[PDB]
DNA sequence: GTCAAGTACTTACGCCTGGTCATTACTAGTACTGCC
DNA sequence: GGCAGTACTAGTAAAGAAAGTACTTGAC
RNA sequence: AGACCAGGC
C-alpha cells in the first residue's frame, strides 16, 4: 500500500512474446473501428508480410503493418518503466515474461 | 467496454475445429435459447431467432 | 490502485540481456539525426531530439499513436552510431577476451583441450551437478589422437551425467541454480579468466599475439612485438588499433570458440539456443530514452535543456563531423595526408561522447551526470525512488501528549480529519452511515469528499451546495445503466472517522515498535497528532517539538494489518530482549509511590 | 460454415457471483460475446455450450460441486480457467453464400446472410453485361443476362472479410 | 528475506536453508516470557488453563505419540551424559527435530524438559502434578513462532538498535561489531 | 555498486525468480514474508 | 563579481588562495532576533572541509 | 491447439505433483496470526463488494467487523494454500484451523 | 510574523521593448467581485483581510487583452501592512512594474508551539 | 609460478523545514551619428 | 546630401588532513 | 530538479 498502491500505481501493458514494458503503443484506428494496444518489436513490416485483414493495425505516420497482438495489462510501478529507459540507454533487455500466457 | 471485467484475459482455443450440420445446429438452437430465458443478449437472441427460423422456415 | 480494477497477468520473472541493433530498429519509432533540439517559435524539429514521433511534447499530439501529453507512454527512437563503439559497461570484460586470444588462428592461446575441460565443467554447473564437476577432472609433445579420444570421454560423461540427473528427480531442463552453485560458477569463470591472460603462446599453433596496451577507456593499443620473438613467426611454415577492427577479431574468436562461452554467458541452460556475438559487446546503435523521460528544466522563463539532451547533442554533432570527413574520401596526397589524421581524431571523440552518455567518470574532460550515476547511490534510482518512496494520503505534524485516550489511538486533529480520506463502496449497510456522509460535504465532519462512479469517473464535491449534493446521495445507491459495469458499486471518498486505523511513525525507525497502528479519535480543537504515554517507551518520543508520520491505508487488506498484525497491543514485548517498551512514564509513577502507600486513606 | 470451436479462457469473478459462479463468468464473459465477431476464434460467436470451471485444487474430482477459485491478493476478484464449447459462424474466401437481398443500389449491392448478418458485392464485382434500371417513382432492380430482375437469393463466392468496425461484413464478387 | 517457513525451519527467500529450527527449539522471544517462570503458573493455574483450554484441544492434535519419544530420550540422556560429547553414541534425536513441536503435544527442547522436572521434583505441592506438566506443553506449543515471521530483519534489528544504547586491552562496542 | 552488480547479471544472462523483498519491490510484486506467504482460495459452491 | 562573491559564497579565483574550502563563505545575517543578529558577528568557523570528516579531535 | 493442449496438460500435471494430499499434509493445525489478517481482509473486500454474508448483521456497517463476525461462526468460504519451499502446497480451509 | 514578497511585472522581456502588463484595471468584461481587496491602481488596500484564492495585485496585459489577477499563493490568511512602489532608475522615464507587499500573520501561541 | 607492492574503486544514520543563486565571452551585425 | 567610425546589440559558442578489496604490473 | 547556506528531532 505504501510503496506501491498509494505511491506510483499504474496498470501498464505489457507485451507476452517481448516481455517487453515500453514497447508496446496504442494504433490508430479508422472511423467507427476501435483502437487498440499492439507492439512494436515482434511486430512485421506489411511490405515485408507480403493477412487475415484484423491483426493489420496502424501507427500515426501512417504506417500501416501488421504484427504482435500479444498483449496485456499487468499493475507495475511506475519507476520501473523509467528503469528500462536507462537500461535500455545502456543496452540492457530486461524481459518481463507473465504467467497467463 | 475492453476490461478484465468483460472480456477474458487470454483467450486461446483448445483444439482444431470441425464442422457441424443442420441438425446440430437446430439442436444447439433449441436448447441454447431455451436454457437462456428459462441481460442486454435479447437483442442478440432476436438475432439468434432469425438464424432458428431460417434453418426450418422462411421470413 | 482500484480494488474495483483488477488486473490478470503477473509478472513471474525477468532476466537481462543486451539489446542488439538489430532489434533497436524494429523497436524503433524515428532514426532521430540533427544537434537541434528545437527550432524558433519552440517548435520540436522533425529528427531532433525532440520529436513529436518519440512522443507528445508541450500541447502537441504524438505523431506515432496520436494521443495527447497525458496518455502518450512515450517512445524509443535510436541514432546511427558510424562505427562501431565501445559499451562502457563491457569493455573490462571485452579487454579479458581482447587479450587472451590468439590473432593468428582466432582460438584462445590456451591448449583447446583445457578451454574445452571448462566447457564441460561449466555445463554441469547450469544443471545443479556441483558434485559431478569434481569428479570430471579424473578423467584423464603429445599427439592429438588421444586428445581427440580425451574430448569424447570427457564430453560424454557430461551427457551420462545430465541425464542420469534429469531422470533422478534432481534437476528440471530448465537447470537448478541455487546459492553455492553460484559460488563455483564464480569461482571457475574467475579462474578460467586468470588462466586465459596467463600465455606467452598459442598452444594451438606456437607463435606469439603483440601484447594489448590499454591506456584508460576510450582507446586501445597494441604494443610492439619483440625481435627476439619474431624468430617463431618465421619457423611456422604502439599502434592505435581502430574499434572496427577489435569487432573484426573477436567475431572470429567467438565462432572458432563458440562451444565454451555458451557456458561462460549463460548461468541457466540456453533453451534459445542463441549465439553469443561480440557484436553483443559493441555498441553500433544508441536508444535514445522517450521525451516524456528527459523533459526539460522547467522553471518559469529559466526553461533549460534535460541533462540527457546536451550529451547526446553532442554524440549527434560528432556523428556529422565524421559523416562530413567520410565525405572527402570519396573525392580522393595531402589531402588524404591530413583528413585522415582527423578522421582517427572523429574515432576517439564518439566514443568519448558514448561513454559521457553512459558514465560521467569514464569521459576525460562539473561533468553532466551519465546514465549510470542516476542510479547508484543514495540519490539513485533503486535507493531514493524504488526502496523509499513519496507516498499518498500520509499525513505529519508536531506531538502533544494525550491522556484520556484509550491507549490504542491516536488523536488526530480536524484538519487531518477532512483532508485524509478512504474509498468505501456502497452496499445495502452503508445506505445509512455513507448518505450522510455525501450530504455533509467536504468540509463537515464526518463527510466526504468525492464520489468514485462505477464507470471509473470521479465527481468532485468540493465546488457544490447542498440542494445539488443531496441530489447526488439518492443517486448513490442506483443500478447500472451499463452491462459491462452491472457488478461495480459506487466508491464515495468518506473523511477518516472514529473507527478507521492509522500507521503512526517516528524517525528514526531502528526497530519494528517504532512504526505502530493506532486506532483514531478525531479530536475537535488544534492541529497536532495527540499520543498517549504509553506509547513514548516505544517510539523514543519526548515532546520537545517532535513530529512523526501518519500513514492512512486505504483498502481492507491493510486496515486488517494494521489492526490485528502491526497493531500497537500485540507490540508489548519488543522481540529483542522479550522485555516490555510499553508502560506509564513519569507522572505517573510517582503518583503510585504515594497512592499505594500506607499512608494513603 | 457454422463451426465449433473448444476453447480455454481466463476470466475473473467478481464477489457477488460468489454463491453463482456458473452464472458470473456467463454474464461477464460470455453474453458479451454472443453475435460479435471475435479474432482468436475466427468469425462470429453465435452461442456457446458446455461451461466446466477448472478446479484450483487437482485433487478433487470433476464430480464435485464446491471448486476452488484463486483470488487476486490486491483486489477482491477470482480468476479462473473454464472449458466452454463455442458455435462461431465464420466465412472464408472461396466459400459460396446464400444472400438475402436487403439493399438494391446501384453501387453496393447490400445483402443479409442469414437474415443477421450485412454483405456487399460492388458495381466492379458485378460483370458488364448487367445493367441496372431506374425507379423514378422511389432502388430499382439490377437486370442479369436473361433479361429478369434479381430478387431473393444470390449465391456469389466471398471475395474479402472485413472485421474490423462495429459488425462483420463481407465482400463479394461474382466471378468463378 | 530470511524467515519461517512452515516446515518450522527458517530459510532464504530463493529457497536455501539457514538453520533447521529458530533457535533450536522455534518459540517466539515475544511469547517465551513465563515459558520457565513455573512458580507464577503453578499459582494463576486456573487462570491460565482458561486461555489454553487444554481438554477442547485434545481432538486436533496427537498426544501420544510425543509424549512416548520424550521419555525414551530423557531416560536415555539420564544414563549417559557423563561422558563428553565426542564420545556419545547418540542413538536418539531429540525429540524436537523428530516431531513437528507445532502439532505434536509434548515436542519440547530438552532443556525445557529439564528445567519442568526439576521444577517437579523439587517442590512437591487443587492441581496435582499432570495436570501442571500437560499445561506447560500446552503453553510451550502455542509459544511456537508462527511460520511467516521476518525473522533476518528481527534479528537485524536486535542488533542495530541496541548498538544505539552504546551511542545517541581487547577492541569493545561499535568498533567490534565492525570487525 | 548498482553497475557493477548490473553488468555481472546481464554477463551471466541471469534469470531471477523474484524471490528477495528488494526485487519484489522494483519490479512491484506482494511480499513473500508473513501476509504474503500463502494464497487465499475461494470454495464457490456450484460447479 | 563581488556582488557574486558575497551572494553565493563561492571563491572563484585563478590562482586559488591559501584556503582549503572553496564555497560557503557568506552567510545570511537573519536579524531573526537580536540574540541571532548579534551572534552572527562573533563567529569562528574552522573550514567545510572539516565538516566533512569522520574524526573528532 | 496442439501446443497449447500439450501446454496445458503439463500445466495442470506440474500443478498436481505440487498438490500434498491432505492426509499427507504436515503443517500446524492452527491459523497463525498471518493466516487471521489476511482471511479478514481477503473477506471484508468481498463483503464491500456485495458478496453474500453468511451471519446476521445486527447493524454493523464496517466490513471488517462483519469479516470478524464471519469468522466467530466459521461462516467464510476461504481456504489457505500454504506453499512449501520446493513449490508444493498444502490446502486448509478455514473451518478445519483452530484459532490460538 | 511578517512576510514580504515582490510582485515583479517585468521579468520576461529585454531591451528597450514596449511593456505588455500594465498595473490597474482595463477595459474588458472582468468581474466586480475584486474591487473589495483591490484598489482603482491594481494595487490593495491596507488592512484588507487575504486568505487563500484572493488577489492581491490586477494588471492589464496587452498580448492577451485580459486583465490578469495575481493571487495570495497561501494556506494561511494574513492582512496587508504595507505597499510599496519600486520605481526603476534610468535616465529614460518608466511606468511602474515593481511592487513590494508585506503581509502581517496573526501567530497567536496556538498549543503545540515550543516556549 | 611467483610473492610482492602500487594502484584503483569503493562505501561512510534516518526523516523534516526554510532561503538563495543559476553562462559568459565575444563576435559579427545593424543602426546611430559625426562628418565633409 | 551620403560616407565611415564607434557604440551598441543580440547573437550563438565554451565552461589541501578517512579504512576495506581487487587488480595489474613488478622483480626474481 | 541540482549546489550552497541556515536550521528541527
Ligand atoms: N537518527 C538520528 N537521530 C537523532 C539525531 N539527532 C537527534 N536525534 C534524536 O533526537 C533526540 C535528541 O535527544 P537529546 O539530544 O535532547 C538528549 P536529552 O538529554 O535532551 O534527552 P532527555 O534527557 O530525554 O531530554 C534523540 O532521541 C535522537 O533519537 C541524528 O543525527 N540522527
Ligand atoms: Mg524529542
Ligand atoms: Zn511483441
Ligand atoms: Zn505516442
Ligand atoms: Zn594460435
Amino acid at each position: 500500500d505504501r510503496l506501491l498502491n498509494s505511491s506510483d500505481y499504474t496498470q501498464a501493458s505489457v507485451c507476452r512474446e517481448c516481455g517487453s514494458i515500453l514497447t508496446t503503443q496504442q494504433s490508430v484506428p479508422r472511423i467507427g473501428s476501435i483502437s487498440t494496444v499492439c507492439c512494436r518489436r515482434c511486430s512485421m513490416r506489411f511490405e515485408d508480410a507480403k493477412i487475415d485483414d484484423s491483426q493489420i493495425w496502424e501507427d500515426g505516420q501512417g504506417n500501416k503493418f501488421v504484427g504482435g497482438n500479444e498483449t496485456t495489462t499487468v499493475a507495475i510501478p511506475f519507476v520501473l518503466k523509467y528503469l528500462d529507459s536507462e537500461l535500455s540507454a545502456m543496452g540492457i533487455r530486461l524481459r518481463y515474461n507473465v504467467e497467463p500466457k | 467496454t475492453a476490461t478484465t471485467l468483460n472480456t477474458p484475459v487470454v483467450i486461446h482455443a483448445t483444439q482444431l475445429p470441425q464442422h457441424v450440420s443442420t441438425d446440430e445446429v437446430l439442436q444447439f438452437l433449441e436448447s441454447f435459447i431455451d436454457e437462456k430465458e428459462n441481460t442486454n443478449l435479447s437483442s442478440s437472441i432476436s438475432q439468434l431467432k432469425r438464424i432458428q427460423r431460417d434453418f426450418k422456415g422462411l421470413p | 490502485m482500484d480494488i474495483s480494477k483488477p488486473v490478470g497477468s503477473e509478472i513471474t520473472s525477468v532476466d537481462f540481456g543486451i539489446l542488439t541493433a538489430k532489434e533497436i530498429r524494429n523497436l524503433s519509432a524515428k532514426q532521430i539525426t540533427n544537434p537541434t533540439v528545437l527550432d524558433n517559435l519552440g517548435h520540436p524539429v522533425s529528427g531532433g531530439l525532440y520529436d513529436l514521433a518519440l512522443g507528445a511534447f508541450l500541447r502537441n499530439l504524438c505523431s506515432t499513436c496520436g494521443l495527447d501529453e497525458k496518455f502518450c507512454p512515450g517512445h524509443q527512437g535510436h541514432i546511427e552510431l558510424p562505427v562501431p563503439c565501445y559499451n562502457p559497461l563491457f569493455f573490462n570484460q571485452l579487454y579479458i577476451y581482447l587479450r587472451a586470444s590468439c590473432l593468428f588462428c582466432h582460438h584462445f592461446r590456451l591448449k583447446s583441450v583445457e578451454v574445452h575441460r571448462y566447457a564441460c565443467k561449466l555445463r554441469l554447473l547450469q544443471y545443479g551437478l556441483i558434485d559431478e564437476s569434481y569428479k570430471l577432472d579424473e578423467i584423464t609433445d603429445i599427439s592429438s589422437t588421444l586428445l581427440n579420444e580425451l574430448k569424447s570421454k570427457r564430453s560424454e560423461y557430461v551427457d551420462m551425467a545430465i541425464a542420469k540427473a534429469l531422470s533422478d528427480g534432481r534437476t528440471t531442463e530448465r537447470g537448478s541454480f541455487t546459492a553455492t552453485v553460484n559460488d563455483e560458477r564464480k569461482k571457475l569463470v574467475h579462474e578460467f579468466h586468470k588462466k586465459l591472460l596467463s600465455r606467452g603462446k598459442c598452444d594451438n599453433c606456437g607463435m606469439f599475439s603483440p601484447k594489448f596496451r590499454k591506456d584508460g577507456f576510450t582507446k586501445i593499443f597494441e604494443t610492439a612485438l619483440n625481435e627476439k620473438q619474431i624468430t617463431n613467426n618465421r619457423v611456422k611454415g604502439s599502434t592505435y588499433i581502430l574499434s572496427t577492427e577489435v569487432k573484426n577479431i573477436l567475431d572470429t574468436v567467438f565462432r572458432k570458440e563458440q562451444c565454451v562461452l555458451q557456458y561462460v554467458f549463460h548461468s541457466r541452460p540456453n533453451l534459445s539456443r542463441k549465439l553469443v556475438k561480440a557484436d553483443s559487446f559493441f555498441m553500433d546503435v544508441l536508444v535514445v530514452p522517450p521525451t516524456r523521460f528527459r523533459l526539460p528544466s522547467k522553471l518559469g522563463e529559466e526553461v533549460h535543456e534535460n541533462s540527457q539532451n546536451q550529451l547526446l547533442s553532442k554524440v549527434l554533432t560528432t556523428s556529422l563531423l565524421i559523416r562530413d570527413l567520410n565525405d572527402d574520401l570519396s573525392k580522393l596526397l595531402e589531402d588524404r595526408r591530413v583528413i585522415f589524421s582527423r578522421l582517427m581524431n572523429a574515432f576517439v571523440t564518439i566514443q568519448n561522447d558514448v561513454n559521457a552518455f553512459i558514465d560521467s567518470t569514464k569521459a576525460q574532460g562539473v561533468p553532466i551526470p551519465g546514465v549510470k550515476q542516476a542510479l547508484e547511490k543514495k540519490e539513485g534510482l533503486f535507493r531514493k525512488h524504488m526502496m523509499g518512496k513519496r507516498v499518498n494520503y500520509a499525513a505529519r505534524s508536531v506531538i502533544s501528549p494525550d491522556p484520556n485516550i484509550e491507549t490504542n489511538e491516536i488523536g488526530v486533529p480536524p484538519v487531518f480529519a477532512v483532508k485524509l480520506t478512504y474509498p468505501e463502496p456502497v452496499t445495502a449497510y452503508n445506505i445509512a452511515e455513507l448518505r450522510q456522509a455525501v450530504i455533509n460535504g467536504p468540509d463537515k465532519w464526518p463527510g466526504a469528499t468525492q464520489i468514485q462512479n462505477e464507470d471509473g469517473s470521479l465527481v468532485s464535491l468540493i465546488g457544490m451546495s447542498v440542494e445539488q449534493r443531496k441530489a447526488l446521495a439518492n443517486q448513490l445507491l442506483t443500478p447500472s445503466s451499463n452491462v459491462s459495469t452491472h457488478t461495480l458499486n459506487k466508491k464515495v471518498y468518506r473523511h477518516i472517522k472514529n473507527r478507521d486505523v492509522v500507521l503512526m511513525n517516528r524517525q528514526p525507525t531502528l526497530h519494528k515498535a517504532s512504526m505502530m497502528g493506532h486506532k483514531v479519535r478525531v479530536l475537535p480543537n488544534e492541529k497536532t497528532l495527540r499520543l498517549h504515554y504509553a506509547n513514548t517507551g516505544a517510539y523514543n518520543a519526548d515532546f520537545d517539538g517532535d513530529e512523526m508520520n501518519m500513514h492512512f491505508p486505504q483498502n481492507e487488506n491493510a486496515r486488517a494489518e494494521a489492526l490485528n498484525l502491526a497493531n500497537t497491543d500485540s507490540q508489548y514485548l519488543t522481540p529483542t530482549s522479550g522485555s516490555p517498551v510499553r508502560g506509564l512514564i513519569q507522572d505517573h509513577i510517582s503518583a503510585g509511590v504515594w497512592l499505594t502507600s500506607k499512608d494513603s486513606f | 460454415c457454422i463451426v465449433r470451436v473448444p476453447i480455454a479462457l481466463y476470466v475473473s469473478l467478481a464477489p457477488m457471483y460468489l454463491e453463482n459462479p456458473l452464472q458470473g463468468v456467463m454474464k461477464q464473459h460470455l453474453n458479451p460475446l454472443v453475435m460479435k465477431y471475435n479474432n482468436k476464434v475466427g468469425g462470429v460467436v453465435l452461442g456457446y455450450e458446455g461451461l466446466k470451471i477448472l478446479d484450483a485444487d487437482p485433487l478433487s474430482k470433476e464430480d464435485t460441486s464446491e471448486k476452488l477459485i484463486k483470488i487476486t491478493p490486491d483486489t477482491p476478484f477470482g480468476f479462473t480457467w473454464c472449458h466452454v464449447n463455442l458455435y462461431v459462424w465464420q466465412p472464408q474466401v472461396g466459400d459460396v453464400l446464400e444472400g438475402y437481398i436487403f439493399i438494391q443500389s446501384a453501387s453496393h449491392i447490400g445483402l443479409l446472410i442469414h437474415d443477421a448478418f450485412n454483405a456487399s458485392i460492388k458495381k466492379n464485382n458485378i460483370p458488364v453485361d448487367w445493367t441496372f434500371v431506374h425507379n423514378d417513382v422511389e432502388l430499382g432492380h439490377w437486370v442479369d443476362s436473361n433479361g429478369e430482375p434479381i430478387d431473393g437469393k444470390l449465391r456469389f463466392t466471398v471475395r474479402n472479410v472485413h472485421t474490423t468496425g462495429r459488425v462483420v461484413s463481407v465482400d463479394g464478387t461474382l466471378i468463378s | 528475506g530470511v524467515h519461517v517457513s512452515y516446515d518450522n525451519s527458517i530459510r532464504d527467500a530463493d529457497g536455501t536453508l539457514v538453520q533447521f529450527m529458530y533457535g533450536g527449539d522455534a518459540i517466539d522471544i515475544t511469547k517465551e516470557s513465563h515459558m520457565t517462570q513455573f512458580e507464577f503458573c503453578l499459582d494463576n493455574y486456573y487462570a491460565l488453563l482458561k486461555k489454553y483450554n487444554p481438554s477442547a484441544l485434545i481432538e486436533h492434535l496427537d498426544v501420544e505419540s510425543a509424549l512416548k519419544y520424550s521419555k525414551k530420550t530423557l531416560k536415555y540422556r539420564k544414563k549417559h551424559s557423563k561422558e563428553p560429547h565426542y564420545k556419545q553414541s547418540v542413538k536418539y534425536d531429540p525429540v524436537l527435530a523428530k516431531y513437528n513441536p507445532a502439532k505434536y503435544l509434548g515436542s519440547v527442547s530438552e532443556n525445557f524438559q529439564d528445567k519442568l522436572e526439576s521444577f517437579l521434583d523439587k517442590n512437591s505441592k487443587g492441581v496435582n502434578e499432570k495436570k501442571f506438566r500437560a499445561l506447560m506443553q500446552l503453553k510451550y506449543m502455542r509459544s511456537l513462532i508462527n511460520p511467516g515471521e521476518a525473522v533476518g530483519i528481527i534479528a537485524s534489528q536486535s542488533v542495530g538498535e541496541p548498538s544505539t544504547q552504546m551511542t545517541l586491552n581487547v577492541t569493545l562496542g561499535i568498533p567490534r561489531l565492525r570487525e | 555498486t548498482t553497475c557493477q552488480f548490473l553488468t555481472k547479471a546481464v554477463l551471466d544472462n541471469e534469470r531471477e525468480q523474484l524471490d528477495s523483498p528488494s526485487a519484489r519491490i522494483v519490479v512491484g510484486k506482494l511480499n513473500n514474508v508473513g501476509t504474503g506467504s500463502f494464497d487465499v482460495l475461494a470454495k464457490v459452491p456450484n460447479a | 563579481k563581488m556582488q557574486y562573491f558575497l551572494s553565493t559564497g563561492n571563491l572563484v579565483s585563478q590562482s586559488g588562495l591559501d584556503l582549503q574550502q572553496v564555497s560557503g563563505y557568506t552567510v545570511v545575517a537573519e536579524k531573526i532576533n537580536f540574540y541571532r543578529f548579534i551572534s552572527h558577528f562573533r563567529m569562528v568557523h574552522r573550514g567545510s572541509f572539516f565538516a566533512q570528516l569522520k574524526t573528532t579531535t | 491447439p496442439e501446443d497449447f493442449q500439450q501446454h496445458e496438460q503439463i500445466r495442470r500435471k506440474t500443478l498436481k505433483e505440487k498438490a500434498i494430499p491432505k492426509d499427507q499434509r504436515a503443517t500446524t493445525p492452527y491459523m497463525t496470526k498471518y493466516e487471521r489478517a489476511r482471511i479478514l481482509g481477503t473477506r471484508a473486500l468481498q463483503i464491500s463488494m456485495n458478496a453474500p454474508v453468511f451471519v446476521d448483521l445486527e447493524g454493523e456497517t464496517d466490513p471488517l467487523r462483519i469479516a470478524m463476525k464471519e469468522l466467530a461462526e466459521k461462516k467464510i468460504p476461504l481456504v489457505i494454500r500454504r506453499y512449501l519451499p520446493d513449490g508444493s502446497f498444502e490446502d486448509w480451509s478455514v473451518e478445519e484451523l483452530i484459532v490460538d | 510574523m511578517y512576510k514580504t514578497e515582490k510582485v515583479d511585472l517585468a521579468l520576461n522581456r529585454n531591451r528597450g521593448d514596449p511593456i505588455t502588463q500594465h498595473f490597474g484595471f482595463g477595459n474588458d468584461e472582468w468581474p466586480k467581485e475584486w474591487l473589495e481587496k483591490l484598489d482603482e491602481d491594481g494595487l490593495p488596500y491596507i488592512g484588507t483581510y487575504v486568505e487563500e484564492g484572493d488577489p492581491i495585485c490586477a494588471y492589464f496585459d496587452d498580448t492577451l487583452n485580459k486583465t490578469k489577477i495575481k493571487t495570495y499563493h497561501s494556506s494561511e490568511p494574513a492582512y496587508i501592512e504595507e505597499v510599496n512602489l519600486i520605481g526603476d532608475e534610468s535616465n529614460k522615464f518608466q511606468e511602474l512594474q515593481t511592487v513590494s507587499i508585506k503581509y502581517r500573520i496573526r501567530r497567536t501561541p496556538q498549543i503545540g508551539d515550543k516556549f
